[PDB]
């Protein structure tokens, strides 16, 4: 990348800035609200019609 | 509660006035008292020294931007190297600056240093107690490096704030100063070494060695007080001396303006870094300055238009950053060349240009280590109490036209004083007090017309 | 394989520690070894002056851009001026410079000049081989002006490459020089002439033409040396300064600094020229970086689009580089105070001020022409062997406590030679070289405790 930079094959010597690392990613952590919940309960009691 | 403000005139004060003389004698104004003063000086050496990551800087890394980014490559790198120069132009002033400041020999340090002084710049065997004064006041961030980024990570302090861990999301990078300050604080503890001796000659490769007083006394002679005065004195003077020296314990205050030019100093720095900061949440009127908000609200035919906006807004902000860096470093050189000049006058020797050093002729000068620079301070004398006396412009036998005398460093006056039978009588330059006027104390010239004729008693030449 | 990098502390070299001693004598610090030796410095005085066409650099002929550009021809007018102000400054610049260094009177020059000193800055009547040494190792393109056009032009090599051939396709107007590179050598050579001497009270009216050693020892002499020693080491003084002069040789390479700056003065030069032409194949989002394409390309209604675009971008650089170059000019013309300002003191004159030259204390300092400036090669004077002595702040006659005298430029050691039968001996304050105390070397002083009680004998006073 260095050689790049100067479009030489033949760079000065220094200490020289490089690009740094872009860490690394872990899995997914998302919070949403939850209980929906389908009033299906009716059918449990009393006699079916 | 307060008041109506009040207008008022700006007042002048007027010089003392002195009136002229319209014959062979004239007015002469002398001080008859003098204190010790300081005045104090920061001069900037360094600018912080930072890189910029010219990809982190612009995106995150997602790779809609790495494919468009490959058409502005070449800018990027006209940003690092621009900076990579300015970054190594500071480093050159640096080194520069201290080949002249080190000595090639000096006087070991020692506590209880120049004896009846109080000398509270000796350092805690160190820097010294003054500089730590001066950094504690200072409301500069905590430095990283070691330990550095694990005080920026998870395992830390929810309320640190510091640009310094910005900087491993900014891509910033700040780059740690050329010199570790135990090596800059050898190079002035050279410099308080080096005092004595500053007379005898130019003191170019000689070195007096001789106690710090005893170089006081000396320049002392050097401004015109003759050593009469000096002798009967010497406490009283040690005194004076201390006394200015202990008002710089409460120097520290923003009233002082040398102290506020540090702290502007400082916060030229920080200033710099945070605009950048800022602009990363500066959208163009792009969707969003989020790259991941702008690739999860759009078809990627549209994505990537409001993508290159924010781009072009990204590197012209960067663009215009190194420009604003490369005034201020060349800034910078220019001041840490006025530096150097000073460290081999004002510090490492008497000087008699005025201007330069505190406004009260020289004596001896002092610099200590301060953020981005040095912080000098002066040593000055200030007259008081001046007083008219009748003075001549020389004295000559008048039997013998041919023998004329003037005095040296001082002048004749009419004497004033019951322990001299003399009708005439010395005094230095800098301080009243009579003397007799012998040969020390003169020189022979060719004859005047503005000369006294002496009919009775002259001792230098007897005849 | 070469090894891995080792990871290393950085050295600093500690003073030579000087023990403070208590009472009426103290240790001083001497030289018994010296050697010549030189530094450069590069000054740069100029920038280089250049012109544009905005009729040219914009569009080329084309008449549909020509009338575009009409509306726009005010922001030309403001470009031209502010070049053309820019050329105006640097020729004074140039003026100013000149007054300083020409002199009323000098010495003619011939060669074999200055004895048994080498002095290879003679000129080989010319300029001299030192500046053409420079030159060689410059790596700049070939000049301008003559034949100028015609290596632009097929007849010629193919293997040019001369941007000066690009000065014709992108508008590029190089004015020449005003000093004229033989009157530049006139100059230089008048400087020459003013050596032997500076010494002998002001130096500015009178001319001293004395031989060149003799103005080196009197300017050694200046620093301290005894007479008696430059005496007897007359020709080790030659043969000491020859050895300094042959390292010039050496002296060009891409470690000396000063070397290296000259070069960096003209890669800037050219980087800004190399600026607008890359410029000229930018697109702006244009379909073509050619006028003449777009046009015929494209209907007159939707053309004219792309011009627009285009055009405004070439406006935009031009601006940019205009005010580049008023920075640069501006620096350029600060820098030349600053040579003149050495020329009318470290060449001129012997100074005492330690700081401006090289760091040997100062002894004759010389300037020879270099691209767009001035470089500086300092003689200086390097104190090595150091040895301690004891040594009295100074003497008085025990039987009379008013005869009191002190050193002159020197100072009273113990005798450790055993020519001397006399307890006490004056020394040269840059050099070990104890000799008799003289009336010559002394001088009386005020009594002061610190004075040795001398019961024998003393020959100043005799009595
Ligand atoms: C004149 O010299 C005296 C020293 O004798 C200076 O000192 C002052 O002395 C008075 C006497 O009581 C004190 O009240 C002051 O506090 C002293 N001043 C100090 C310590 O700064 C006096 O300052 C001199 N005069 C002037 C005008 O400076
Ligand atoms: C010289 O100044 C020093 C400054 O450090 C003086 O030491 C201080 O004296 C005060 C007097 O109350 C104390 O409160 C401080 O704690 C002392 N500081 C230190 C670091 O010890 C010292 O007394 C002065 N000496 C002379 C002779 O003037
Ligand atoms: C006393 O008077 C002056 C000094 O106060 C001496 O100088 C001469 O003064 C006269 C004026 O009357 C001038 O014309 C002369 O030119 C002065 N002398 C010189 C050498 O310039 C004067 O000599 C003294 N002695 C007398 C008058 O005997
Ligand atoms: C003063 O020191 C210099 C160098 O330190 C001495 O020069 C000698 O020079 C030759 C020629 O390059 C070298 O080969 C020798 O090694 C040098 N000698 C030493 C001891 O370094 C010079 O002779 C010394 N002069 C004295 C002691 O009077
Ligand atoms: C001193 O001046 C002499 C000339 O008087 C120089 O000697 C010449 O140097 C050049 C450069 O290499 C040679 O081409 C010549 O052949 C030399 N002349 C002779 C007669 O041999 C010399 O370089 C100068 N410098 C020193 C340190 O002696
Ligand atoms: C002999 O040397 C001493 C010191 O080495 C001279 O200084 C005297 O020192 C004492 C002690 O402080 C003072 O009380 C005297 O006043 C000093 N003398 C003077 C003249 O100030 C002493 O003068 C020397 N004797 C001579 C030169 O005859
Ligand atoms: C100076 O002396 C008196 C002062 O009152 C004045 O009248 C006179 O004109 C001045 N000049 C000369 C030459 O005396
Ligand atoms: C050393 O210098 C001190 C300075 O206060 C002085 O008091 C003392 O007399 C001197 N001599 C000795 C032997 O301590």
């Amino acid at each position: 990348q260095l050689h790049c930079s100067y479009e030489s094959f033949d760079v000065e010597s220094g200490v020289y800035s490089v690009s740094s690392f872009e860490a690394k990613p872990s899995g997914s952590v998302v919070e949403q609200a939850e209980g929906v919940e389908c009033d299906f309960s009716p059918l449990l009691s009393g006699t079916p019609p | 509660v307060p008041g109506e403000m009040r207008l008022a005139s700006i007042a002048f004060n007027h010089p003392i006035q002195v009136d002229q003389l319209n014959s062979s004698y004239f007015k002469l104004s002398i001080p008859t008292n003098f204190s010790f003063g300081v005045t104090q000086e920061y001069i900037q050496t360094t600018i912080q020294k930072v890189t910029v990551d010219c990809k982190q800087y612009v995106c995150n890394g997602f790779q809609k931007c790495e494919q468009l980014l490959r058409e502005y490559g070449q800018f990027c790198s006209k940003i690092n190297q621009a900076l990579h120069g300015a970054n190594l132009r500071q480093d050159d002033s640096v080194r520069n600056l201290f080949a002249s400041v080190k000595s090639s020999q000096s006087s070991p340090i020692i506590p209880g240093f120049g004896g009846d002084f109080n000398l509270t710049l000796l350092e805690p065997v160190a820097r010294s107690a003054i500089e730590d004064l001066l950094f504690d006041k200072v409301t500069i961030a905590d430095p990283g490096y070691m330990q550095g980024y694990d005080d920026c990570m998870q395992q830390g302090p929810a309320s640190a704030r510091d640009l310094i861990c910005a900087q491993y999301v900014a891509g910033y990078k700040v780059l740690p100063p050329l010199m570790d300050v135990n090596m800059e604080a050898a190079y002035t503890s050279s410099l308080l070494g080096s005092i004595a001796g500053v007379g005898w000659t130019a003191g170019l490769s000689s070195f007096a060695a001789i106690p710090f007083a005893q170089s006081i006394f000396y320049r002392l002679n050097g401004v015109g007080i003759t050593q009469q005065v000096l002798s009967e004195n010497q406490k009283l003077i040690a005194n004076k001396f201390n006394q200015a020296l202990g008002a710089m314990q409460t120097g520290f205050t923003t009233t002082n303006e040398a102290f506020h030019k540090v702290q502007d100093a400082v916060n030229n720095n920080a200033q710099a870094l945070s605009k950048l900061a800022s602009e990363l949440s500066n959208t163009f009127g792009a969707i969003s300055a989020s790259i991941g908000d702008i690739i999860q609200r759009l078809d990627p035919p549209e994505q990537d238009a409001q993508i290159d906006r924010l781009i072009n807004g990204r590197l012209t902000t960067l663009n215009a950053f190194v420009a604003q860096q490369l005034v201020r470093s060349e800034s910078a050189a220019l001041s840490a060349q006025l530096a150097k000049d000073k460290v081999n006058e004002c510090v490492k020797a008497q000087s008699k240009r005025s201007g330069f050093c505190g406004q009260g002729t020289h004596i001896v000068s002092f610099v200590v280590n301060a953020p981005n620079g040095l912080y000098f301070m002066h040593v000055g004398y200030y007259p008081s109490n001046h007083i008219e006396v009748v003075s001549a412009y020389g004295l000559c036998d008048a039997a013998n036209p041919t023998n004329c005398i003037a005095p040296v460093n001082g002048y004749f006056i009419k004497t004033n004083n019951t322990r001299i039978v003399d009708e005439w009588s010395y005094t230095g330059s800098s301080f009243y007090a009579p003397e007799p006027i012998t040969s020390l104390n003169t020189k022979y010239v060719a004859p005047q017309v503005t000369y006294q004729n002496i009919s009775t008693n002259l001792p230098p030449p007897l005849l």
